[PDB]
C-alpha cells in the first residue's frame, strides 16, 4: 500500500542477477519468503499453475507481476500459528520435556509431505541440538521463529 | 565387453550365463548389413575424433610454442659462457655474495 | 635481465674491481684470480677479456658483454616451470627418448648432434631427460656442482 | 566461392614449413580440420587413392589441389550432429547421468577404429575429468565441439 | 586503508619520487623504472600513468588514485580471517567445488566464469580450494612470488 514498502523493489534488485529488473518464476518463491512471507511450496505452485503460468519453460518477471503476487500471498501470514507448531513437536515425542530425538526431526523434514534436502536439515538444527541426541524444540521454534 | 568394438550388428548375437548366442546364415545376413552400417556410423564418428583429436594438438604445440625458445635460447647462452674467464670467475665468486 | 640478476653482476662487478672506482681494468682481473688461487695468470688471458670490449669495463659495459653472450640466458624458476609443463604430473624426471623426440621434431634447435652434446657434459639422466633440476642448476651456473 | 576466404591461403602459408607455397599431402588432412573442416581419416586417404595419389612416395603440393580438395570435403560438414554424439556416449553408460569411466573412454578412443594416440587421447581428456574417475560427456562434448 | 598500508604507499611514493620535492612528474617514473632494470621504458608508458590523474602526482592524487581502483583491496590477514571461517577446523585447504558453490549460491560475485579466471592463474591449488594463504599473498602484493 505504500504504507508503500519501496524496499520490496530494492529487495528485488538484489535477486535479480542480470539486472534488467526482472525475476524469474523460479526464485519468487524464496523471495517472498525473504520479504517475509511463508506460502508453501504447493500454494506457489497452484497459484502460479492457477494462473496457467508454467514455471517448467523459462520465465522472466516484471516487478508489476511479482508486487501483486506478494500482495496475494500476504493474507496467508495468519495460517502461522506457534501454538500449533511446538504442540505438533510436543505430540512427536514422549514425556513432558521438549525433545525430539535428532533422526526423527531429520528424516521428517526430510521425506514428509514438501520434501527438505538433507543439507537444508542439518543447517536447521546446527547449534540448536547438541551431542546428547535431543534437540530442545522450545528453544529450537523460537529460533525458527527469529527468522 | 569385447563386442563392445567392430562394425557388427550388435543384434545378431546374445548373452547368457554360459555364453553367448550368435546367428549365422539369417541372422549373419543381418549383422552385415549392420555392418556396413556403422562404418557411416562409425566412420563418421571416427572422423571428428581424428579431427578433434589432432584439433587439441595444435593449442599444445602452440602453447609450447615459447617455452620452447625459452629454453631454446637459454642453454645454447651456456654452452658459450661457461667457457668465459669472467662467468667462471662469477661463480666461484657467486656463492661468497648474499 | 630481472633486477636480482643485475643486483648479481653487480656484486662481481664490485668483487673484481678492488680498485673499487667502477672500472675494471688488467690490474683488478689479475688480483682478483691471484685471490682465488690462480697464480699462473697469464696476461694474455687479461687481454682476451680486455679484448671483448671496445672501451674499460665500467658497470653498463659490463652489462652489455653479458647481454651479448647470454641472449638464452634463462633463470632457474623458468627452467623449471617449463620442465614441470613436460612433466605435468608431477615428481617424475622425463624420459630419455621424450625429450629427444620433442626437441628435434618441435624446432630446430633440438636437432639431433645437438643432443647429443646436451647428453655429453650434462650426464645421463640430464641427458636421457629423467632428472631435471641439476640441469637447471648447470644452466644459471656452470660447471659440476 | 570468396565468399572469397583468402585466410586459407594465409593458413597454408603457415602450415608449409619450407615457404614454397606448397603442402605435402600428409599435411592436407590436418590442415582441412584446421580450416573448419572433419573428415575421418579414411574418407582423406579414399579421395587421395581414388585420384591415384599416393601418400606412401614423397608429395608437394600446390594449392591449386589442395582448394579443390578443401571444396570436395566441405560438403560433408553435414555430417557432425551433435544429437549422435551425445547420445553415442549415452549408451555408453549405466543411470541417468552423463558420465564415462576414464579408462572406457581412453581405450576405446585408441584401439576403436581409427586409432588416436594416448598421447592424444590423454590432450583431450585433460581437465574434463576430475580425479573421480568420471568424465561427464555433456560438458565434454560441449568443449570438443568449442574448437 | 589502514595506517601501515597507507605508511606503504608513502615510502612507495618516496622512491619513485627521486627529487623528494613531494610531486612524481614523468622523469621520477622514468628514473625509477631504469634503476629498476627498464632501459627501454617508453615514454608512452608514462604518459599514460600520468593520464590516470587530472593534476600532479603529489602524496594525496597518488592516494586517491590507488583508493579508486582498490576499493576491495583486502590485507592478508583479514583474508586469512575469512578463510579460516571456510575452514573452522584449521590447517586444511579447503575443496575445489566447495569453493565453487559457495561463491556461486551465495553472491553474484561468485558465478561460475569469474570461477574459470579465479582458477586461471591462481594455480589449481588456490583455484580448487585446497591450499591457501598463497592466494592472499598475491592478492596484497601480486604476480607470482
Amino acid at each position: 500500500s505504500k504504507a508503500a514498502a519501496d524496499d520490496f523493489k530494492e529487495a528485488f534488485l538484489l535477486f535479480d542477477r542480470t539486472g534488467d529488473a526482472k525475476i524469474t518464476a523460479s526464485q519468487v518463491g524464496d523471495i517472498a519468503r525473504a520479504l517475509g512471507q511463508n506460502p508453501t511450496n504447493a500454494e506457489i505452485n497452484k497459484i502460479l499453475g492457477n494462473p496457467s503460468k508454467e514455471e517448467m519453460n523459462a520465465a522472466a518477471i516484471t516487478f508489476e507481476e511479482f508486487l501483486p503476487m506478494l500482495q496475494a500471498a500476504a493474507n496467508n501470514k495468519d495460517q502461522g500459528t506457534f501454538e500449533d507448531f511446538v504442540e505438533g513437536l510436543r505430540v512427536f515425542d514422549k514425556e513432558g520435556n521438549g525433545t525430539v530425538m535428532g533422526a526423527e526431526l531429520r528424516h521428517v523434514l526430510a521425506t514428509l509431505g514438501e520434501k527438505m534436502t538433507e543439507e537444508e536439515v542439518e543447517e536447521l538444527m546446527k547449534g540448536q541440538e547438541d551431542s546428547n541426541g535431543c534437540i530442545n524444540y522450545e528453544a529450537f521454534v523460537k529460533h525458527i521463529m527469529s527468522v | 565387453k569385447l563386442l563392445g568394438g567392430g562394425d557388427v550388428d550388435h543384434t545378431q548375437y546374445a548373452f547368457g550365463h554360459t555364453k553367448v548366442f550368435f546367428k549365422a546364415g539369417l541372422l549373419g545376413l543381418l549383422e552385415e548389413m549392420r555392418d556396413d552400417k556403422l562404418a557411416e556410423i562409425i566412420t563418421a564418428t571416427q572422423a571428428r575424433c581424428r579431427g578433434f583429436l589432432m584439433r587439441v594438438e595444435y593449442r599444445a604445440m602452440v602453447e609450447r610454442r615459447e617455452s620452447i625458445f625459452c629454453i631454446q635460447y637459454n642453454v645454447r647462452s651456456f654452452m658459450n659462457v661457461k667457457h668465459w674467464p669472467w662467468m667462471k670467475l662469477f661463480f666461484k665468486i657467486k656463492p661468497l655474495l648474499k | 635481465f630481472d633486477e636480482t640478476e643485475i643486483e648479481d653482476f653487480k656484486e662481481a662487478f664490485t668483487v673484481i674491481d678492488q680498485n673499487a672506482d667502477g672500472i675494471i681494468d688488467k690490474d683488478d682481473l689479475r688480483e682478483t684470480f691471484a685471490a682465488m688461487g690462480r697464480l699462473n695468470v697469464k696476461n694474455e688471458e687479461l687481454d682476451a677479456m680486455i679484448k671483448e670490449a671496445s672501451g674499460p669495463i665500467n658497470f653498463t659495459v659490463f652489462l652489455t658483454m653479458f647481454g651479448e653472450k647470454l641472449k638464452g640466458a634463462d633463470p632457474e624458476d623458468v627452467i623449471m616451470g617449463a620442465f614441470k609443463v613436460l612433466d605435468p604430473d608431477g615428481k617424475g624426471s622425463i624420459k630419455k627418448s621424450f625429450l629427444e623426440e620433442l626437441l628435434t621434431t618441435g624446432g630446430g634447435r633440438f636437432t639431433p648432434e645437438e643432443i647429443k652434446n646436451m647428453w655429453a657434459a650434462f650426464p645421463p639422466d640430464v641427458a636421457g631427460n629423467v632428472d631435471y633440476k641439476n640441469i637447471c642448476y648447470v644452466i644459471t651456473h656452470g660447471e659440476d656442482a
